[PDB]
């Protein structure tokens, strides 16, 4: 703070702005389609034979 | 090799016929020896010049090379170079072997034999 003798009036003191920022999100679209031939082959779990 | 199949049709295993190897008791010797040519099962093979087992091959040669007499059954299939267990002696079934070309008839078949402890036959 600044020093001033106690008569006179006093200093006055600057002061600080302000800065700004912004952004935009990313998109994301992963899909698949599920065809028959992707359905009817077998999963490891089904039995030998008949699944 | 995932790929179903839509069309419809007629759907067959396959198909099984017991393969009776033995034709009689004429009891069973098994030896076994490197392979010096491709054996299938159960085929009739000689041993080379070099000892090693070799498909049967009548008419090889001048004199008849050693390939052209029989010595035995291979018992299970070998590549060259490989170990083949065979059977020395027993009765077999002359359908089950494999045979070389133009050894066809029965009577030719056992003719590769007599002079052995293995017989070839029928089955009745």
């Amino acid at each position: 703070a600044p020093f001033v003798a106690p008569n006179v009036q006093g200093r006055v003191i600057k002061e600080s702005g302000y800065n700004t920022k912004t952004f935009k999100p990313a998109y994301v679209k992963p899909k698949h389609v599920i065809d028959p031939n992707m359905i009817i082959p077998r999963q490891p779990g089904e039995a030998l034979g008949t699944g | 090799t995932s790929l179903p199949n839509y069309l419809a049709g007629n759907g067959d295993l396959g198909s099984w016929e017991p393969t009776q190897i033995f034709a009689g008791e004429a009891d069973i010797v098994t030896e076994g020896g490197a392979a010096g040519a491709d054996i299938e099962i159960y085929q009739v093979i000689a041993k080379n010049a070099a000892g090693a087992m070799v498909p049967h091959d009548p008419t090889a040669t001048e004199v008849p090379a050693p390939q052209s007499v029989a010595i035995g059954i291979a018992a299970q299939p070998a590549k060259s170079g490989q170990n083949v267990p065979y059977y020395i002696g027993g009765v077999f079934n002359h359908a089950a072997l494999g045979w070389h070309a133009s050894l066809d008839t029965l009577a030719k078949r056992q003719a590769v034999f007599d002079r052995t402890n293995i017989h070839i036959g029928n089955l009745y």
